């Protein structure tokens, strides 16, 4: 938010290890996935609701903790001009 | 080979391990599921082998030979590679009609994925995992081969003449004791 | 004569039934004449300018705006600064869910890396024989299909670290 | 019949599919588990039928 | 059938059903697997040891 | 003793239960997986006992 | 038996256990499955091919 211009943009961090499929608690056809490479600890996926330079990844490299793999997701919906619902 | 990266099948016969004992509140491993089915299939193959031989016909498989030495085999059961499989392929392989000639069945392993077959996608209505990709499938189809030593012989021909008959089901180990 | 609510639901379900052929696509890798203010789209266009590649649609489903309490404890979508709840095709009519939700994600370099300024959701797409993979480049495509809903943007940029998630909601 | 909605058992002998190969980073389907045991039970049935007949006292 | 593992999130939660296949006796039912045959109350055929139809065909 | 606390396998031959029918959106009990393989192994044992004896060399 | 994807020890590394069944050889244990019998260090009965108790019972 301090490398992009403003505060009102949607930005969150996703932690996929919270959706690891455990035998008991996880629902069988639920939101959880089988543990592997992506669904793994020391992994994070950052959603950003606006245009950004690629150099922002280097900024996250300055901030994130050492030993964590980084992914970035670009949410096109948030950038859409005006109301994003299309009419027929 | 299912020991590789995409599947990581950890089954091995020499370890004498015959049961996967799951535990509660643990992350489930796809390797354990692969091994779980592998063990049962391996012991079923063992039990099959103790009785049958790869070229033993159980029922059906009556062959038809045209005047142009084109061979076609009718559907039927057969023991090939640890399982009794129902042959139902319409092959049309022909023979040279000279010298010793053997008809055999070859089993080919192939991988079927959701990408090739869209039906494998999850179709549980109204869940989060709807239309999500999932487990693959191992498809094992049977086709006729002529003079192939790798294939399991079912028939043998000498100058386009049937060499040996077998009216009823073949059982090699039982036949040895009976003989 | 007039158009009925159930006729719009029928059109939504028709779009559901066509969901298998739907493919995300992007293009316009070169600059606009006005990069700081992209131009308005042309409805008569037949294909995006300077196509980069095609990607199969991850998700097509019917939705409606959510309302408490009957939607509080159920799966939900955020879009357009508003909350949305999924509804199945066979329960849309009784729910009155004549909204359709579209989504697809371009993960990494599965398509050629570069800038892009146009996005669209084609259907009736057909690749060449033996090309089963979801991600496609224009040379591999057999039928490009129809140019259903598309829009322009200011230029983005992509890399192996980046995922571009594109989605729409449409009133039908 | 277990092919219906509440179970969706996707086994079919005509497909000649003999193993459900799970992959990592995927969701787990109940239909795959059902098919996993269905295959083994069907081949066990085939093995038993090749030898015994229904109603054969042991 | 409810989960009875102490101290788990899924305690007492519903789960997989079971397929119960209960064998019952029948008389002159064609669908059933015959085990005996009688004529005027008298046993028709005996078998002292295990029966094996396919094996019996080869042996015959 | 697979009925014990760690596994809680519910298999018992008297019950005459031959299949575990999983359902969507429910907990996958480990006991169900254990029973899933236990049933198959029990019936394979029955099939092997109908032909062979313990210690039969092949 | 730890998670092969991660390949290191960790909180998520442990999972299911394995039932190992190692065979051993005995002398006069009645509970073990007999394979051979000897009388004064001499072999008692032979069997040139596969042994099948139920089959042999039918054949006898």
């Amino acid at each position: 938010k301090d490398y992009l211009g403003r505060d009102d943009i949607d930005v969150s961090v996703y932690e996929p290890f919270t959706n690891i499929f455990y035998t008991n608690k996880s629902h069988l056809n639920g939101e959880d996935h089988l543990m592997g490479y992506y669904y793994r600890f020391a992994v994070i996926n950052v959603s950003i609701g606006d245009y950004f330079p690629v150099e922002i990844i280097d900024v996250i490299n300055e901030f994130k903790p050492a030993g964590v793999t980084l992914y970035v997701t670009y949410d096109g919906a948030s950038t859409i001009r005006g109301g994003a619902i299309i009419k027929w | 080979n299912f020991k590789g990266s995409p599947y990581l099948d950890r089954f091995d016969p020499s370890k004498d391990r015959t049961k996967v004992l799951f535990n509660p509140d643990r992350p489930l491993q796809q390797a354990e599921l692969n091994e779980m089915q592998s063990i049962d299939q391996y012991y079923l193959k063992n039990l099959g082998d103790a009785i049958f031989k790869d070229g033993d016909k159980q029922s059906g498989l009556g062959f038809t030979l045209s005047e142009d030495n084109v061979l076609t085999v009718n559907p039927g059961y057969v023991y090939i590679n640890g399982k009794i499989r129902y042959y139902d392929n319409d092959d049309s392989v022909k023979i040279t009609g000279v010298g010793k000639e053997t008809i055999g069945i070859k089993l080919t392993e192939r991988i079927v994925t959701p990408d090739e077959d869209a039906s494998l996608l999850d179709q549980t209505s109204g869940v989060p995992s709807y239309f999500s990709k999932g487990a693959d499938r191992l498809e094992e189809k049977m086709s006729l081969t002529v003079n192939d030593p790798t294939s399991a012989t079912i028939y043998t021909f000498m100058d386009g003449d049937l060499y040996i008959q077998s009216t009823n089901a073949e059982m090699d180990k039982i036949n040895k004791v009976l003989a | 004569a007039i158009a009925t609510y159930n006729s719009h639901v029928e059109l939504a379900k028709y779009l559901v039934s066509k969901a298998d052929s739907v493919y995300l696509t992007i293009g316009k890798s070169t600059p606009w004449s006005n990069e700081t203010n992209p131009p308005q789209p042309d409805e008569n266009a037949t294909v995006l300018q300077e196509v980069i590649g095609y990607k199969k649609a991850t998700k097509v489903t019917l939705v409606r705006p959510s309302k408490s309490p009957e939607d509080d404890n159920k799966n939900l979508i955020s879009y357009g600064n508003k909350s949305w709840v999924e509804v199945t095709p066979e329960n849309a009519k009784a729910e009155g869910a004549k909204w359709v939700y579209l989504e697809s994600s371009i993960v990494g370099d599965e398509l050629p890396l570069g800038t892009y300024r146009q996005v669209g959701f084609v259907m009736d797409l057909v690749a060449k024989s033996g090309i089963s993979k979801f991600n496609l480049v224009p040379s591999e495509v057999e039928s490009t299909g129809t140019l259903l809903f598309f829009d322009n943007k200011q230029f983005q940029n992509r890399s192996e670290q980046t995922t571009a998630k594109e989605r729409f909601i449409v009133e039908v």
